[PDB]
């Protein structure tokens, strides 16, 4: 819709459509693993994800 | 202390007391002068990126 993407998903309100504008939505994760200990219990898998 | 008697020149041979010698014995307790702490491991690497 004028350029602007209309990407859908099922798990997006019903009867809603957000216009987003990606630059300027972001997600920001904690990293605490600098204090993390060397022993290996903690291990850091960094998320999948799937557009289709 | 050994109790000293004493004796003529050739008077008797008795005897007289010693000095009791006690074994005195201490322990290092099996308990502590102890203080500990559970830091959130967030807080540490929030603190040291946000500390003033």
């Amino acid at each position: 819709v004028k350029g602007i993407p209309v990407v859908s998903d099922i798990d997006c309100p019903a009867n809603k459509m957000y216009l987003l504008n990606l630059d300027k939505l972001a997600i920001y994760s904690f990293d605490q693993s600098d204090a993390d200990q060397s022993n290996g219990k903690i291990t850091y898998i960094p998320l999948r994800y799937v557009d289709e | 202390q050994g109790v000293v008697g004493g004796r003529t020149r050739t008077g008797a041979l008795a005897n007289d007391t010693q000095g009791t010698i006690k074994g005195a014995s201490l322990s290092v307790p099996d308990y502590y002068i102890k203080h500990q702490f559970d830091v959130g491991k967030d807080e540490i690497v929030n603190s040291d990126a946000t500390g003033k």
